[PDB]
């Protein structure tokens, strides 16, 4: 088959084509609207259904319709389609090429004959209309064979035989260059680079030539065995390759009659000749398979379609897809997309799944929006925060007992004496580990600050927890969560607490008809005790434990039901300070040891926030930080709590490295209030307990000179206090520098490019306005 | 009154953030600020937006800079 | 999915964003160079400049870290580097607003991949072609920005590849303070990290697996703390390879493959990760953008699917 694009024909937007069946016994004209996809849009016009074995086929530009139809026999029909003369040689042989130039010059090739020239070149309008032999003005390639041709400008003329390639110029006999090569079918120009043309081969080796390295050698490319083999057996070739008529070194091959592969060329000047390379190949999958020959479509915004016709000769349309070619993320969470057919460039704002639900639920943005709301400063101030906005409770409670412990640090409690004890664990004061009499009376000096032989520690670790409390700050408590409306919560410490009949008080004091409910089955326990099992009721209070929702009055039912603490530790959904609590105020010293160790060891390898409260801040407190880094992609958390202890007490590079990465991405946020506050509150936080600063902080770097006596007018009176000299004035009010929340007229801004310095709020009235140095002499745009 | 970089060995970051405001870490060649106890370059943009928010250095030295900058 | 016109006159082959998120900038085959700013009050990106860049089709570019100033490596297919300064005194839209800075023709073949380092290690600079040699370059003075050393310089390939067979490589540094440095090279049908030394001379560290066909994209996941990272990879196969490392020449490393999805059934042409390293974006041949996110566990699964 044979598919060839016309241009220059249509008015419209509408493109016209050209056919010819696979059995290369008919020709179609064809009018093909690009704007839409469907198979409507190719119209088949008119079609002349005769000849019989065409070899070649080409058009007129300048002429509208005006079509030559070459055949095997040996006759050139020349007609129209939008009269209808035929023509042949003087001596009648295979016709194998054909080429119609601008001006109206139309050539031919013939076979191989010893007593004739092949390349014959006539004119239309310079031919008698009564003689069926050409006048040809021009005769070349004695003894040779044409395959292929084609006009290059009005003169010149490109032609190619069986064992050479041939430039030949109408103005000279002389040919212009000879180049032996076996690639010399199907000559097809680049629509955007005159100098390149690419030929078939014998074996299928397309090449795509260089007129230039030739006129002066060498392919400038080569693919071996690219395209299908039978060029020289059989005279009615494949076009199965296209140069590009969308983009510039693009062209496309079909391999076996299925696939596309759109091959895209890279070029670089070796400094006009660019050696050509190869940089993409995009494939293409046909609808239908058995294709011959297919052509490009152009469409509109650097759009491509292709059309093609199968080996049946059926015609159809096939689209290019718009693969994306480029998916990066901002740090905002947005994404970038980049085409690989056209230059607009598709953006996702953050504003299966839904994508913007996706970057809205990531924690990119939950950081962004908590550092921007002020997350992590004043522990108190982050606990507010929580508690007025909605699904997260266990950072809320990690960062009260956080303000606790600050608190205490704050208030004197715990850091007096040798050991600092400063936001010590749970376990770690349980466990204990110079001397053992001596640790014990320190602890001791610590309870006077403010029935079992570690009562002593026990008494830290309420301390630590924040539940040393007493009675009457109890019931004010419970005043406090009945005003906030938790009357389950309140329920749930009084039975914490073991006050039965005051949480039957408490609930009973509410507007809620199901908390009253709940109050009389509790009410159901005070003469209830003292019973063995399976009596109903507790029957009925298992099954209520067991199928309710609210966990406070889920461990409510199961402790009233069954005096047993071991089915209230271990209830996951109740906050871990209070679980401690109850074990620390009830338990025995056995039974408390297996539950530390157990709730330590889940919460280590968990990545839990409370086990912070169990581990404090110490290297093991870190390890569940790192697990909770691991879980969850955390590094704001794990950052603006581990300041709290590290620089003070241990070096590692875990809490560097969150550091460091939580501040990058503050910059990256522009969050420099952010940045800058959470650098002077590490600075605040690192104070030991001496005072000495543990951070390491950036060294100095510029100093003030006085250009008299050189040295610094400052130490670490408008006047240098060295040499005496007078300082610079302010070019406003000239008020001289003085020397020994910040106002705007105190400090003066010495630009570094021109020396010359004017108070703040001078300079910056001066430079509200205006772009130039006040200073006299100088060109400097400060501002 | 001419100002004067201190001179610093050093081979890699933070030979170029030796030169770089505090506050927005960018490179600071026109309109600075510089204080007195602790030396440390500020813009001047940069300054008058830190120092309504702002009680300490913000690279966090420990200065009360609206203080000690004489 | 709101989109905005480059401008450009022939295919757009590489698009970056800034560290503030708010600028990106565009190389493209018509040889130009169109930086762009996010607007603050119409929120609709606006170009900046659009200045001609080299005398070839750019394929690469990079911007570097703010604090070292608004630089942009620019690499092409003539076989040179392109540094570009912003001169603030120069109005926008106009052609001169990035003044040039140097030109790096150290390069014997066309550039396909330039990155980058992170700025714990300075102003470095990695650039990678057909040329099979990888070669780093330094701003060892901040004085001028103007003089670039070349110091390592280590051969990823034994011969160049052939004029005709495609071939197309990607960098990713290391986002590690507390690191030594690593680079990941995917030089056609290999991904190697290279690390560094006690010597200062990088070395073959590890060779990810796998990877039965072409490499097109290669890319780092940011490390925020994690005792493991995370590098993922597009082939000219339809697998995004996530490989996991852990490392403990002062410290060795194993490469560990995490997943192998096969949900494009295509070529995988850009992978991507995000900034917490939580959500990995793919585009394949299929014309459909996957999202990825971890599970529970720390197998990945695919999410919303842009098409
Ligand atoms: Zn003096
Ligand atoms: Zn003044
Ligand atoms: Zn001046
Ligand atoms: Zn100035
Ligand atoms: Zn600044
Ligand atoms: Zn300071
Ligand atoms: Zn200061």
């Amino acid at each position: 088959g044979l598919i060839k694009k016309v241009t220059h024909w249509s008015y419209d937007n509408l493109i016209d084509y050209l056919s010819v069946n696979p059995t290369r016994d008919e020709v179609t004209h064809y009018k093909v609207d690009p704007e839409n996809e469907s198979d409507e849009s190719i119209i088949k016009l008119h079609t002349v259904k005769d000849f019989g074995s065409i070899t070649c086929l080409d058009y007129s530009e300048s002429e509208i319709g005006m079509i030559g139809v070459g055949e095997k026999n040996g006759y050139l029909r020349i007609f129209n389609i939008s009269y209808d003369i035929r023509v042949r040689a003087k001596k009648q042989r295979c016709i194998n090429s054909l080429g119609i130039n601008t001006n109206g010059l139309i050539a031919m090739g013939l076979d191989r004959n010893k007593h004739d020239s092949s390349l014959q070149i006539w004119d239309m309008n310079y031919h008698d209309d009564s003689h069926e032999t050409i006048n040809p003005m021009f005769s070349y390639c004695t003894n040779e064979s044409i395959v292929s041709l084609k006009f290059l400008n009005d003169t010149s003329v490109l032609a190619a035989s069986t064992k050479f390639l041939k430039e030949i110029d109408v103005r000279s006999p002389n040919p212009i260059y000879q180049h032996p090569t076996r690639l010399t079918y199907d000559i097809k120009l680049n629509p955007f680079n005159d100098w390149q043309f690419s030929t078939y081969g014998d074996d299928g080796t397309l090449a795509i030539w260089d007129r230039r390295k030739l006129s002066d050698a060498s392919p400038l490319l080569t693919f071996e065995k690219l395209v299908g083999s039978g060029a020289a057996s059989r005279k009615y070739m494949n076009s199965c390759f296209r140069w590009s008529c969308v983009r510039n070194n693009e062209f496309a091959t079909l391999h076996r009659g299925d696939t596309i592969k759109r091959w895209r060329l890279g070029y670089y000047c070796d400094s006009n000749i660019e050696n050509l390379f190869v940089s993409s190949v995009h494939d293409t999958n046909t609808m239908y398979d058995r294709v011959a020959t297919f052509d490009y479509i152009p469409r509109s915004n650097n759009g491509t379609s292709l059309i093609c016709m199968r080996q049946s000769g059926t015609i159809y349309r096939m689209p290019i897809s718009e693969v994306c070619s480029k998916a990066i993320l901002n740090n905002r969470n947005s994404l970038l997309l980049s085409n690989f057919e056209n230059t607009e460039i598709d953006e996702i704002r953050v504003n299966f799944w839904k994508p913007e639900k996706l970057l809205e639920k990531d924690i990119s943005v939950i950081m962004r929006t908590r550092a921007s709301l002020g997350y992590g400063l004043d522990p108190m101030n982050t606990v507010e925060m929580i508690d007025s906005s909605k699904n997260n409770a266990y950072i809320r409670n990690t960062w009260r007992w956080i303000a606790i412990a600050k608190a205490s640090v704050d208030d004197g409690t715990m850091v007096s004496g040798d050991l600092d004890l400063g936001y010590e664990g749970v376990i770690g004061i349980w466990n204990g580990i110079l001397s053992d009499k001596q640790l014990n009376k320190e602890m001791e000096k610590i309870i006077k600050l403010r029935g079992s032989p570690k009562y002593v520690q026990r008494r830290l670790c309420l301390i630590i927890s924040g539940w040393d409390l007493s009675r009457s700050d109890y019931e004010d408590k419970y005043n406090i969560i009945m005003k906030n409306g938790h009357y389950e919560k309140a329920a749930a410490w009084a039975v914490f607490f073991g006050d039965i009949p005051k949480a039957v008080e408490i609930l009973g004091s509410a507007k809620k008809e199901r908390l009253r409910l709940i109050a009389t089955a509790i009410a159901g326990y005070l003469a209830y005790k003292d019973l063995p099992g399976n009596n109903a009721w507790r029957q009925q209070c298992r099954k209520m434990s067991s199928e309710l929702d609210d966990p406070y009055l889920r461990v409510i039912f199961a402790f009233i039901a069954d005096n047993d603490w071991w089915d209230i530790l271990y209830e996951p959904a109740i906050s871990l300070r209070e679980r401690l609590g109850v074990a620390l105020r009830f338990l025995n010293d056995t039974d408390l040891t297996t539950f530390l160790d157990r709730t330590s060891s889940t919460v280590i390898e968990n990545g839990e926030l409370e086990g912070l409260i169990l581990t404090g801040i110490t290297p093991n407190g870190i390890d569940l930080l790192q697990s909770y880094v691991n879980k969850t992609s955390d590094v704001q958390s794990a950052a603006l709590i581990s300041i709290f202890g590290s620089p003070r007490y241990f070096r590692d590079q875990r809490v560097d490295e969150w550091i460091q990465t939580y501040r990058d991405m503050l910059k990256s946020w522009e969050l420099f209030s952010m940045r800058a506050r959470f650098d002077v509150l590490r600075s605040k936080l690192s104070r030991t307990k001496t005072g000495v600063l543990t951070a390491d902080i950036k060294p100095r770097q510029i100093y003030i000179q006085c250009q008299n006596c050189k040295q610094n007018i400052n130490t670490p009176k408008y006047c240098c206090p060295h040499c005496g000299s007078s300082f610079p004035r302010c070019a406003i009010c000239l008020m001289p520098l003085g020397t020994s929340k910040l106002k705007l007229n105190e400090w003066f801004s010495f630009c570094l490019s021109c020396n010359h310095g004017m108070h703040a709020g001078h300079a910056e009235e001066w430079f509200d306005r205006h772009n130039v140095c006040p200073t006299p002499g100088c060109t400097c745009q400060c501002n | 009154v001419l100002t004067h970089w201190i001179e610093n060995n050093e081979f890699g970051e933070e030979k170029f953030l030796a030169r770089n405001c505090n506050y927005c870490d960018l490179r600071v060649t026109r309109s600075s600020f510089i204080c007195g106890n602790c030396q440390h370059v500020l813009h001047s943009s940069c300054a008058r937006i830190w120092w309504e928010i702002g009680d300490e250095c913000p690279s966090g030295c420990g200065c009360n800079c609206p203080e000690m900058f004489d | 999915m709101q989109p905005f016109d480059s401008g450009h006159d022939d295919l757009v082959h590489d698009v970056v964003y800034d560290f503030y998120g708010r600028h990106v900038a565009t190389c493209s085959s018509d040889q130009h160079i169109k930086v762009f700013k996010l607007d603050k009050d119409t929120s609709n990106w606006e170009l900046s400049d659009s200045w001609r860049a080299h005398d070839s089709s750019i394929v690469a570019i990079d911007w570097a870290s703010p604090e070292y100033g608004r630089i942009i490596a620019s690499a092409s297919y003539d076989k040179t580097v392109k540094l570009w300064e912003e001169d603030p005194d120069q109005e926008e839209c106009s052609g001169r607003r990035w003044n040039k800075l140097c030109t790096l023709n150290d390069s014997k073949g066309s550039l396909y991949s330039v990155k980058f380092a992170p700025a714990h290690l300075g102003l470095k600079l990695a650039c990678l072609g057909n040329d099979g040699i990888l070669r780093l370059y330094d701003a060892l003075e901040p004085s001028d920005l103007r003089s670039w050393t070349l110091t390592s310089e280590m051969k990823v390939l034994s011969i160049p590849p052939a004029n005709h067979l495609q071939s197309d490589f990607c960098l990713s540094w290391c986002p590690s303070r507390f690191s030594p440095e690593k680079l990941a090279v995917s030089a056609l049908e290999q991904a190697i990290i290279y690390q560094r030394g006690k010597d200062g001379k990088l070395h073959v560290a590890a060779k990810l697996p796998g990877h039965k066909s072409l490499i097109r994209s290669i890319s780092w996941a940011p490390s925020i703390g994690r005792w493991y990272q995370l590098i993922a990879t597009g082939c000219k196969d339809g697998r995004i390879r996530i490989f996991k490392i852990t490392e403990k020449l002062q410290s060795n490393l194993q490469v560990e493959l995490l997943s192998e999805h096969d949900d494009h059934n295509g070529e995988v042409w850009s992978v991507s990760w995000n900034l917490t390293g939580t959500i990995l974006s793919s585009a394949g041949d299929d014309g459909k953008v996957r999202l990825w996110k971890a599970t529970y566990s720390n197998e990945f699964k695919c999410m919303s699917v842009i098409t």
